């Protein structure tokens, strides 16, 4: 019944920086019950420390743990390329339990998005389901937002997102919005309208459609 | 000389709080038969020394300590000798082992002259005080010559079934304790009734409620079980032991005077300085230390210290420093031993910790104040039961202490012995 | 060195139950403990509970008490998870781990507490998801282009359950590509897009294919697309 905050919530470093990621139990542990794991997308997470300081064999100095009581660090003394990955505290014990992630990314310059609508395949209209695509190209930072107006009339609900990890070669993101009508109600309407925030983006941009033409 | 009991005049110590390292500990595990392998718990361990005898038991179980195949039981018996090093140390004589050890239970051995007799519960319903309803009080006293001989017969190992017990109003009694006293050709050791809660004589009145907002008056007796509904209570005291009887063997009980009543529990009776002090593990919710003079032996009366600074580990609802009357069976047997009657100085290993068991400190204390110590492990280190007997060498005062303990080096939870003296000058 | 292998992934009836398993395959459990931990998809990592199958014992998180069983075939040195009565909340990645695990002297007259570890040795991990859905391949739809620079697509919609592979000329274009995650539609169903940045006078020279497999029902799906 113990629980680990994780801090901060998504940091953003330069290769040759210097990481510290903090993790607070919600009541005081003795330091030889803490550690640190590591996970990159698509694998499994990998022991870096233990008993809240100690380094788990085949890991690099770089690494190095510290804290008691209730808050503990993790000191990456200098960034590599394949260390921006997600970083979990773990308290062990009679029933450990873990923090909630802390994912470090690599930061760049801000870059603005690419916006392109995609109207809907006549072929999906034939099975009766209409959707309508927006595409937000290379841009940073991550955080970005996607108003879907039709008729300048905007919706909730009805619309999902997905976005991709950071390029490997440009450190931007990418991100996907579907919005999702019934063929009935996608014949009912001529202006189709995707609204893009970014912090690259002063005035919002918009790039819209008129259905049939 | 060698090394003799606690008893006239011995070398002076230091009387006087100091937090400076004046005690060394030895280790002196290598003397006692605790051969590792990896997997096998050794647990329910006992230790006597008297007269310049040991006696010692434990149970090693493969795999878990709660859940584990019982593999071997032994009692022993030996000398308490210097190594050369004006060190004492323990050498085996004489060892025993049944041929079920998973059948043999709460042993307690008293010392009388050429013997150790070590009285112990035979069960198939596995431990009593968790059984008590579906076991027949059985019980068997094996009796080991400290020193064997060559061609005795049974002098050297003699069993016996008990087959008359006298134990009053209570339906069944047991050895509760490691170790007893002898006074004369009486032997007396540790013991525990079970009375059913319906004929449990208590007056919910003398509950101590009185600055515990939280408590309610029921709660002592409530408590007298090791569960609040729990078909018996508990009642510590004695079992006594007349040899000079003769004959075929009787065991009568004598229950503990009710002056700060807790629930029956691992007890010790010992000599020091020619009168015996008695020690009750706190299991409940009076959590400082019970131990002082034994004021009547039959009946039995103690005259509890007025102890403010030893206490033990508990679980949430009696942790360590408890004081209110609440209904909980927890906490751990770490008993004490009397050095110095005039000043009432006592040496014994705690706990230091207040609801894990861990951190054995060994400690010479006083009612009010603990006046040297010294770890005995590392600050995260699992341990559970400490036995401690002193006595002279040489006029020396020495304390040997049994702890059982998780030991790191082998991975596994076991019994580790040390050898303290109590130092006679305060300074380095 | 030891390596834990997991069983396959699974998908399982709302309501159901479901055992994965984790072998030891180099080297036995000897007195370490195995761990289960699970990890919701874009979620985080959550202990589930462990057994240390020297000593009899195994203990569970609170949260999962009743609905986990965590056993042992010690001789082919193979660990077991059974969760049951599963729903929605369940679809996760499940990991099996290994650590120190350690029996502990409690302050009690009888109890023991059992003390789990760092988990240093992972297993690859058992996709599960739970969904009343039924094995379906996709449809692909063109994402129609319409200087200096265009972008194109395919969404692959409507098919279940994961994964689905995307490729663009046979595997021959790769930069400009961006695939992205899989959502889930309120029908139980998959759907996600795979688009391409191209130089806007390459849509004259130039096709575009993207090729989408889908194991589960062994679909295949080469899908042109054309500046309409
Ligand atoms: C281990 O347990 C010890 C005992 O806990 C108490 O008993 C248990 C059964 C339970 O009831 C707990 O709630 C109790 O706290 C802990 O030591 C005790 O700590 C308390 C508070 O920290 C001490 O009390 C103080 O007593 C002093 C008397 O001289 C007063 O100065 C003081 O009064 C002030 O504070 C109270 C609120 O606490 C308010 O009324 C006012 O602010 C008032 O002015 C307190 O009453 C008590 O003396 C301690 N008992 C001991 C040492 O035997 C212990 O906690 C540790 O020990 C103390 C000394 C501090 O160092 C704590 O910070 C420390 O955590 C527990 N140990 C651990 C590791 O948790
Ligand atoms: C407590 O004692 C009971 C009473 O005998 C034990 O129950 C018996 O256990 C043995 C061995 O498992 C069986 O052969 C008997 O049939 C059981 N009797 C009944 C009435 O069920 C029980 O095993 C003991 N429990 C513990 C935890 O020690
Ligand atoms: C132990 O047993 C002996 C012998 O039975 C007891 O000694 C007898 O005590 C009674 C009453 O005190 C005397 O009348 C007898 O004369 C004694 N007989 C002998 C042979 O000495 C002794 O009192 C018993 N001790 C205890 C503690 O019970
Ligand atoms: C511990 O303190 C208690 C209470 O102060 C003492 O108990 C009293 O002792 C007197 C004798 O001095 C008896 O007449 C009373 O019946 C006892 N209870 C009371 C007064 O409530 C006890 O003697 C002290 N023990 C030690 C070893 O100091
Ligand atoms: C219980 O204690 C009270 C207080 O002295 C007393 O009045 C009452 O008679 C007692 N009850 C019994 C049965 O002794």
């Amino acid at each position: 019944e113990i629980v680990m905050t994780q801090s901060p919530g998504t940091p953003s470093l330069s290769p040759g920086e210097r990481a510290t990621l903090s993790c607070r139990a919600s009541q005081s542990i003795r330091s030889t019950y803490l550690a640190w794991y590591q996970q990159k997308p698509g694998q499994a997470p990998r022991l870096l420390i233990y008993g809240a300081s100690s380094r788990a064999t085949g890991i690099p100095d770089r690494f190095s743990g510290s804290g008691s009581g209730t808050d503990f660090t993790l000191t990456i003394s200098r960034l590599e390329p394949e260390d921006f990955a997600v970083y979990y505290c773990q308290q062990y014990g009679r029933s450990p339990s873990f923090g909630q992630g802390t994912k470090v990314e690599i930061k760049r310059t801000v870059a603005a998005p690419s916006v392109f609508i995609f109207p809907p395949s006549d072929e999906q209209l034939k099975s009766g389901t209409a959707s309508v695509v927006c595409l937000l190209n290379n841009f940073y930072p991550r955080e970005a937002k996607v108003q879907w107006k039709v008729d300048n009339a905007l919706q909730s609900g009805n619309s999902q997102e997905s976005v991709t990890e950071q390029d490997s070669k440009d450190s931007t993101y990418s991100l996907s919005s579907t919005l999702t009508l019934s063929k009935a109600d996608y014949e009912k309407h001529k202006l189709y309208a995707c609204e893009v925030t970014h912090q690259g983006l002063s005035s919002p941009v918009t790039k819209s459609f008129n259905r049939g033409e | 000389q060698g090394v003799s009991d606690l008893v006239g005049l011995p070398n002076q110590i230091c009387l006087q709080k100091t937090t400076s390292t004046i005690l060394k500990p030895r280790l002196i595990s290598y003397t006692l038969p605790i051969n590792t392998r990896e997997g096998v718990c050794i647990t329910d361990p006992l230790l006597a020394v008297d007269n310049g005898f040991f006696a010692y038991s434990h149970l090693e179980k493969i795999g878990s300590c709660t859940r584990g195949i019982a593999k071997q039981r032994i009692i022993g018996v030996g000398e308490v000798l210097d190594r050369g090093d004006k060190v004492p140390s323990m050498f085996m004589t004489n060892v025993w082992t049944p041929p079920n050890p998973s059948t043999i239970h709460h042993c307690s051995s008293t010392y009388h002259e050429d013997f150790y007799y070590t009285l112990c519960a035979v069960s198939h319903v596995g431990d009593p005080i968790l059984n008590s309803t579906s076991w027949t009080e059985s019980l068997s006293l094996i009796r080991l010559a400290v020193r064997p001989k060559s061609d005795s017969g049974d002098y050297n190992q003699k069993y016996i079934a008990i087959t008359k017990v006298e134990r009053g109003k209570y339906d069944k009694v047991m050895p509760y304790g490691p170790s007893g006293i002898k006074q004369g050709d009486t032997l007396y050791f540790p013991a525990v009734g079970f009375l059913p809660r319906t004929e449990f004589q208590y007056n919910d009145s003398n509950c101590p409620i009185i600055h515990c907002k939280y408590s309610k008056a029921e709660n002592c007796r409530l408590s007298m079980g090791v569960n609040s509904k729990s078909h018996y209570i508990l009642r510590s005291g004695l079992l006594k032991y007349n040899l000079s009887l003769g004959g075929d063997i009787i065991l009568q009980f004598i229950e503990i005077a009710d002056n700060r009543l807790t629930i029956g529990s691992p007890s010790k009776i010992y000599n020091s300085l020619g009168q015996p002090v008695f020690y009750q593990a706190s299991y409940s919710w009076d959590t400082m230390i019970k131990l002082g003079d034994v004021d009547t032996v039959d009946p039995l009366r103690v005259q509890w210290r007025n102890n403010s600074v030893i206490s033990r580990p508990g679980q949430s609802q009696c942790p360590r420093f408890n004081v209110c009357p609440e209904v909980c069976w927890e906490g751990t047997y770490n008993d004490a031993f009397l050095i110095d009657r005039l000043n009432w100085v006592s040496a014994g290993v705690y706990l230091n910790s207040n609801q894990t068991a861990e951190n054995p400190v060994f400690a010479v204390f006083k009612d009010n104040e603990i006046l040297y110590q010294v770890p005995l492990a590392e600050d995260d280190t699992n341990a559970q039961k400490t036995i401690t007997d002193c006595f002279l060498l040489e006029n020396v005062i020495w304390c040997i202490s049994l702890v059982e303990i998780y030991d790191t080096g082998d991975s596994v939870i076991r019994p580790k012995l040390f050898a303290v003296k109590i130092p006679a000058q305060c300074s380095e | 060195e030891v390596q834990l292998v997991q069983s396959g992934a699974e998908v399982k009836k709302r309501g159901s139950s479901v055992k994965v398993s984790c072998k030891s395959s180099g080297g036995t459990f000897s007195n370490y403990a195995i761990n289960w931990v699970r990890q919701a998809p874009g979620q985080g990592l959550e202990w589930m509970g462990g057994i240390i199958p020297i000593l009899g014992i195994a203990n569970y998180a609170q949260k999962f008490q009743g609905r986990v069983t965590i056993t042992t075939d010690e001789s082919t040195s193979t660990a077991y998870m059974e969760l049951s009565s599963l729903r929605s909340e369940d679809t996760a990645v499940y990991y099996c781990a290994r650590g120190w695990g350690r029996e502990q002297l409690a302050p009690h007259p009888s109890q023991y507490y059992y003390y789990y570890y760092g988990m240093d040795v992972w297993g690859q991990g058992t996709t599960v998801t739970v969904s009343s859905a039924s094995t379906k391949g996709p449809s692909v739809f063109p994402l129609a282009p319409s200087g200096g620079t265009a972008a194109l697509g395919c969404l692959v919609k409507d098919y279940f359950p994961e994964p689905v592979t995307v490729s663009w000329n046979s595997g021959a274009l790769t930069s400009g590509v961006h695939t992205f995650p899989a959502v889930l539609q309120s029908s139980g169903l998959y759907s996600l897009s795979s688009v391409v940045t191209v130089p806007s006078s390459s849509l004259g020279t130039q096709t575009y294919i993207c090729n989408v497999n889908h194991k589960p029902s062994n679909t295949k799906v080469d899908k042109k697309v054309e500046p309409k």
